[PDB]
């Protein structure tokens, strides 16, 4: 008279009642996993692959003369977060293009992740190599991530398109070869920003990148996201200029002040830093 | 220069359709594809599109697309023209009075203006052929509107009905007995001439015969497309006697009234045994009067005879059909009807049956097939009448029908005509 | 040569390649059907069109293009030079582009 | 505090689910088969006693 | 192409919906992604029965959410499959029923359908050739039961001419999880006797029964609970989604199988259901499955169906099957159960065939029936109402909103009506 079901019950490795259909299920349960693991749809596989992708190593190119020329591989650090940019590719935009998030982090070691590629948008009448200030360009991935280039980009603030977090202008890693990818380099100081045009781009100094057909800067907060590398803030586009508004259109009509010329400070937030390799 | 305009109405119309013309087009020697290989005897099924390929003389009808497109997905893509594909939207749903009251009118307007065309065309038009199953709503009812339909536009035009009753116990649906009462209703009074399709029966004929335990409805399409094949071979190919269909309302119609019979085939045999057996013409026509051969579950025993229309395939002799024929009349279990003392009606083809790769069939030399009407059809008629009032007694499934736009009375009027029908079978038996 | 393959041609090819999509079916699908056919023979899944192969879709989508005319658009679309052209972008292309 | 091997025993230790059908399942049961009687019938030939034939 | 929109309100409901929206994108090759990576073609002539297409190449069910709070509905947004779902069809109130009928049906209830009338609108005007509804709620609790056959009201009188069909989950009088299923369970089955043209029943008890003594499973959970009522849900509408050899829409069903028009309560099986042990050591057949899905102990609900003779039966194949055998079953096993089938009517039993087997099987019987022994369950139901009621427990909070004793007892009334000419078919003669 074998009952089931007989209150208290131990493992299936007793005899007590209903040990061969416990048994049995769990052996078919290690055997769906036996199919997972032939088929290879591992989630330990993938986030395995993803992981070790992620952080392959990279080399800095080195800095001759503290000047930045292109081609290098060099890193972009936001100075207020005192914080290095990455990108992650995983992550996809809710776009239909294909557009990848870019999230600042604070440690800094050198990551495949965390390195960029500078390139020349287009010919222009500086034949050297040196970047110089206001010459526009376009800031490439690594070969490693992704064998298809991919450029960092930004698109005017729609409501339809906004920050998830910020609510302002997005910056995207983007397949898009348009003239989105144009940046620019600005030097810091409000009083020499007009005058700095024309002059070599020196690296580990404090500069400000601004998009060409926006004319908006680049910057970041301490505004918190998350993802698989960890916990990471966010990237955008805004003008953190002071709020005190200055009578530009009267000081134009007097003539004491031109307008390319500007009159408004900008906040410590839209610093960023351009690090190059320690050694050669 | 001779044709005939198939129609297939009905889910069952459409699966003895896919399975007759695969046959047909096989035999003809035409690809699926439509053209043929080229390394006057098509005119009755086939049309030349001018340079090529031929175009099909049949029309399909069904309200559920399920089937039409899954043929437009078929090996005749190629072969089938267009829109003569008809399909509706909304399945009728085992209902009569959805097909024949509400939905109907959108489909026949265009099943019509396609038989227009399709008979303008054509220049000496013998007959039409229609395909459905009796137990189906979509099937009775637009089979009905058709009917009625072409009665009016044409009128004095012959038409077949190669029609399948639901069998006596092996049924699917509750409700059948309706709408088959209202079928028969609507097709005794329009319809030249109507066989019996039951399925049980030739299902018990491929158990015995083939010993076969799993066979499906494939099967059944194709001996029922053979049998098509062997009726309709004498239009369209060379024969000692040749037979058209139009010899067939002057022979086996006695009386307007009755128009029913039931078919036969005979032999019917695997390529195992085939090749140790005789399969002479006696022992096929001797076979074919075996009242287990009977496709329809009716007992030839329990009533008389009135006529039998039965033709040859093959090398066939004249002689050796006399001798059989007399052979048969010796027989005693076997009696005919005393207004009627000579009721064969026998046709000579001279070419062999047609076998399929992949089916039942074997190749054979001799082949004959029988259509015999007798007065004791009427039992099938009795037995579907008591399934009917039985639970038509207590207004049972009627609500489905009247608050659809149908009349409650109709079903009375059906009562007594199929009474009137079933007396007029059994004062017909009556000697003289 | 004969001549070489004009801007202004490319475009009245694209664009008659870009309307007769919308004749078919509904307005939401056409996508799916676009879809439908790379799924049909793409048989190493890795993602990747070829010549061949888009010439196979125009055959089926009832677009018999020149080979000259097929390898100007072929080579319009595809900035990589490695003459592969993704899927994805194919479609981003024909369907959702502002510009003509 | 077991983070990556939860994902084991939530698989295996009765996590509060049952697992994709595998209870409704039938040596390896996946084979997700299709082909309609006029799909195999009068394209492809086979003969009807040896379709169904369950296996 | 005959396209079916889902509906489904309260926890209950919620999650026989996910688990069975999880089912058909199995079933038919579609990613939590929504991106279809199936084998066949013949996943995709039919999709648009239950998936519209949006862009980006992804489909999304055509089913609607609804509840009176969000915590099941956060909880069902957070699990597996819960990215298919559109935003937009997700509507929630901020207070909840608390098992309370009259707030469900009467004063939230009618302030908040009116905007899941609108997307339930906009959405049905959405398809082409609208076949039916299908509602799947729990007649036990308060937001379901009332909001659910209150939204079942609205649908049937602005669409007197579309089928409509609903699943409920019955409290069964063993298995007690609430104090007042009663009031509201009489309530609800009042209102669907007028509106429903298909319901069927399932039961928590007899489920438990299945999961515990077929499948013997040691720790069943409300996951393989809901995987069942998920498979019986699917087998039922496989017709309409692949090719057979007998088609049958969902309006052939119920004509086929209901004899007058206030009968329309079924119960339902599903085969083959065996244990983890012997599944390589049974042989998979029609006999088989023809014996086991008349098991009466194979059903749903703690009605027992050797109690009463059926009236109509309809059986689904689903696989590559013979028709002969399945009718030749379908006919012996009417035989020698004469007995136990009335007898005024001869061939009460539908047969129909889909080639599709379901996903890791090879045949699948699913059964649906209407038998004078589904009456017992309104005799506990109006047994434990009438207990309850002659005390007057727990009235004054449903008479506190709007509420008073007529509604009751007319609903009482017109049950035990219901079960009088339910059961007076059972020893009617011809
Ligand atoms: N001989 C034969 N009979 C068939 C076939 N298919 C269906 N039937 C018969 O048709 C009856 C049911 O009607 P169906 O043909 O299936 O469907 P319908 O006639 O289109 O009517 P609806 O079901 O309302 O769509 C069954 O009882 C069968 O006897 C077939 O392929 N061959
Ligand atoms: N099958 C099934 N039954 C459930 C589930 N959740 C709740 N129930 C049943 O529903 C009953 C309670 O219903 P209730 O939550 O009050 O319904 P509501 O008030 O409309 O939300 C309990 O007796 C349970 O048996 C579920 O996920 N699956
Ligand atoms: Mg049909």
């Amino acid at each position: 008279m074998h009952n089931y079901n007989v209150d208290r019950k131990y493992q299936y490795n007793c005899r007590i009642g209903n040990w061969s259909e416990e048994w049995e299920l769990d052996e078919y349960k290690m055997k769906e996993y036996l199919k997972n693991k032939e088929k290879q749809k591992l989630v330990s596989t993938d986030k395995e692959d993803r992981l070790k992708r992620s952080l392959g190593g990279v080399n800095l190119s080195y800095a001759n003369e503290g000047l930045v020329k292109f081609g290098y591989t060099v890193m972009i650090e936001s100075d207020f977060m005192n914080a290095v940019v990455a990108s992650n590719i995983w992550d996809k935009i809710t776009g239909t293009e294909e557009a990848y998030g870019v999230t600042v982090t604070s440690q800094k070691e050198p990551i495949v992740r965390t390195a960029f590629q500078l390139l020349r948008y287009e010919q222009d009448q500086y034949q050297d190599d040196v970047i110089h200030y206001g010459q526009n360009f376009k800031i490439a991935v690594i070969s490693r991530l992704s064998e298809k280039p991919l450029y960092l980009t930004s698109s005017h603030i729609t409501p339809q398109k906004c920050a998830k977090f910020s609510r302002k202008q997005e910056v995207s890693i983007s397949t898009n070869e348009g003239i989105n990818s144009a940046w620019c380099f600005e030097y810091m100081d409000p009083k020499l920003r007009y005058e700095m045009k024309g002059q070599p781009v020196r690296s580990g100094e404090p500069v400000l990148i601004k998009h060409i057909p926006t004319c908006q800067w680049l910057a970041t907060d301490n505004v918190q996201y998350n993802n698989e590398f960890g916990q990471e803030f966010e990237v955008f586009c805004n003008s953190y200029q002071c709020h005190n508004k200055t009578q530009n259109l009267i000081a134009e009509k007097v003539g004491r002040k031109t307008i390319e010329t500007p009159m408004r400070n900008q906040t410590n937030q839209n610093t960023f830093r351009i690090v190059t390799a320690l050694y050669p | 220069m001779r044709e005939v305009i198939s129609i297939h109405v009905g889910q069952g119309g459409i699966q003895v359709g896919n399975a007759c013309w695969e046959l047909f087009c096989l035999e003809h020697g035409i690809q699926p594809d439509g053209q043929m290989p080229s390394d006057d005897a098509f005119n009755t099924f086939f049309s030349e599109t001018g340079a090529g390929k031929h175009v099909p003389r049949a029309v399909f009808l069904d309200l559920e697309p399920t089937v039409i497109d899954e043929v437009r997905t078929g090996t005749y893509r190629q072969l089938f023209h267009p829109e003569q594909l008809i399909s509706g939207k909304e399945d009728a749903a085992n209902n009569f009075a959805r097909g024949h009251y509400t939905i109907g009118k959108e489909i026949v307007d265009l099943c019509l203006d396609r038989i227009r065309k399709l008979a303008d065309n054509c220049t000496g038009l013998q007959g039409f052929l229609v395909f459905n199953s009796v137990g189906g709503g979509t099937g009775s009812g637009l089979g009905s509107l058709l009917l009625e339909r072409l009665s009016v536009d044409y009128g004095k035009k012959s038409k077949l009905g190669f029609t399948i009753y639901p069998s006596p116990q092996v049924s699917t649906a509750v409700v059948e007995p309706y709408n088959s009462i209202l079928s028969t209703h609507s097709l005794l009074e329009h319809t030249d001439v109507a066989v019996m399709l039951d399925n049980e029966a030739i299902y018990d004929i491929c158990r015995r015969n083939l010993d076969i335990e799993r066979p499906t409805y494939t099967n059944l399409n194709r001996l029922i497309a053979q049998v098509i094949s062997s009726l309709t071979a004498s239009l369209r190919f060379d024969g000692a006697l040749n037979v058209d269909i139009t010899e067939f309302q002057t022979n086996l119609v006695p009386y307007p009234r009755i128009h029913f019979m039931l078919s036969s085939y005979a032999p019917i045999i695997s390529a195992e045994k085939a090749y140790h057996e005789q399969l002479s013409v006696a022992e096929i026509t001797n076979s074919a009067f075996e009242p287990a051969n009977m496709m329809a579950k009716c007992d030839p025993r329990h009533g008389k005879y009135m006529a039998c229309s039965m033709m040859y395939r093959g090398d066939v002799v004249p002689k050796d059909v006399n001798a059989s024929i007399a052979t048969i009349k010796t027989k005693r279990t076997i009696q005919f009807v005393d207004w009627c003392p000579t009721g064969f009606k026998v046709g000579i083809n001279y070419q062999p049956p047609t076998v399929v790769p992949g089916g039942d069939l074997a190749k054979v030399m001799r082949a004959v097939c029988m259509i015999s009407n007798s007065t004791a059809i009427a039992e099938v008629f009795s037995r579907l009448d008591h399934k009917f009032d039985l639970m038509y007694a207590k207004r049972a499934f009627v609500h489905w029908y009247v608050g659809e736009g149908m009349e409650e009375g109709e079903f009375s009027e059906a009562r007594e005509d199929l009474a009137a029908l079933e007396k007029d079978y059994e004062e017909v038996g009556i000697e003289t | 040569d004969d001549l070489a393959i004009t801007k202004e041609e490319v475009k009245g090819i694209v664009k008659t390649i870009r309307q007769k999509l919308i004749q078919k079916t509904k307005g939401a699908n056409d996508e799916f059907l676009l879809r439908k056919l790379f799924k049909e023979f793409d048989i190493s899944n890795s993602g990747f069109l070829t010549l061949d192969e888009m010439n196979a879709m125009l055959i089926k989508l009832e677009i018999p293009i020149q080979k000259r005319y097929l390898n100007a658009v072929f080579s319009q679309l595809d900035r990589n030079h490695s003459g592969v052209i993704e899927f994805e972008e194919f479609v981003y292309y024909i369907v959702n582009d502002p510009y003509p | 505090i077991d983070k990556e091997f939860n994902q084991h025993v939530i698989f295996n230790t009765q996590g509060v689910q049952q697992h994709i059908l595998f209870g409704h399942g039938v040596t390896d049961y996946n084979k997700r088969e299709y082909g309609t009687s006029y799909d195999l019938s009068f394209n492809q030939k086979i003969k009807p006693q040896t379709q169904i034939y369950s296996k | 192409m005959r396209e079916i929109v889902h509906i489904q309100g309260g926890q209950c409901g919620n999650q026989i919906g996910a688990k069975f929206w999880e089912v058909i994108s199995d079933e038919h090759g579609i990613d939590p992604t929504g991106t279809y990576h199936g084998d066949s073609d013949l996943q995709l002539e039919r999709i648009n029965v239950y998936y519209n297409e949006a862009t980006g190449g992804r489909y999304v069910p055509r089913a609607i959410l609804m509840d009176l709070e969000p915590g099941t509905m956060d909880s069902v947004r957070a699990g597996p499959f819960g990215q298919l779902f559109r935003p937009d069809n997700f509507v929630f109130g901020q207070t909840g029923a608390g098992n309370n009928w009259a707030k469900g049906h009467y004063t939230e209830g009618a302030e908040l359908i009116d905007s899941v009338l609108d997307v339930v609108r906009k959405e049905a005007e959405g398809c082409d050739c609208l076949q039916g509804f299908q509602i799947t709620h729990s007649l036990g609790g308060g937001t379901g039961s009332g909001m659910g056959t209150l939204l079942i009201s609205k649908v049937r009188e602005e669409y007197p001419d579309r089928i409509m069909e609903t699943f409920s989950v019955v409290p069964s009088p063993k298995v007690s999880d609430t104090v007042v299923e009663p009031y509201n369970a009489t309530l609800s089955v009042h209102q669907l006797v007028e509106n429903a043209d298909e319901c069927m029943v399932i039961d928590n008890e007899a489920l438990y029964d299945i999961c515990f003594r077929t499948l013997k499973l040691t720790t069943p959970t409300y996951g393989d609970l809901n995987h069942l009522v998920s498979a019986a849900m699917s087998g039922v509408t496989c017709c309409l989604r692949f090719p057979g050899q007998l088609n049958s829409d969902l309006r052939k069903l119920a004509v086929n199988l209901i004899p007058f028009p206030r009968l329309h309560f079924f119960m339902i099986g599903f085969a083959p259901l065996t244990s983890r042990g012997s599944q390589q050591y049974r042989a998979l057949t029609v006999p088989e499955l023809t014996q086991q899905m008349f098991d009466a102990k194979n059903m749903m609900c703690a009605a027992d169906p050797r109690h009463g003779r059926y009236l109509t039966a309809s059986a689904l194949f689903r696989g590559r099957m013979s028709t002969k055998e399945v009718d030749e079953q379908m006919l012996n096993v009417q035989n020698k159960n004469s007995s136990y089938f009335v007898e005024w009517i001869p061939n009460n039993i539908k047969s129909s065939i889909c080639d599709i087997p379901p996903k890791g099987l090879k045949m699948a019987v699913t059964f649906v029936g209407n038998s004078t022994a589904i009456q017992e369950m309104f005799k506990r139901v109006a047994e434990q109402f009438t207990a309850m009621f002659r005390r007057k427990a727990f009235l004054h909070w449903y008479t506190g909103e709007g509420m008073d004793e007529m509604e009751f007892t007319e609903a009482e009334s017109n049950m035990n009506d219901l079960v009088s000419e339910y059961q007076q078919y059972q020893d009617a003669t011809a």
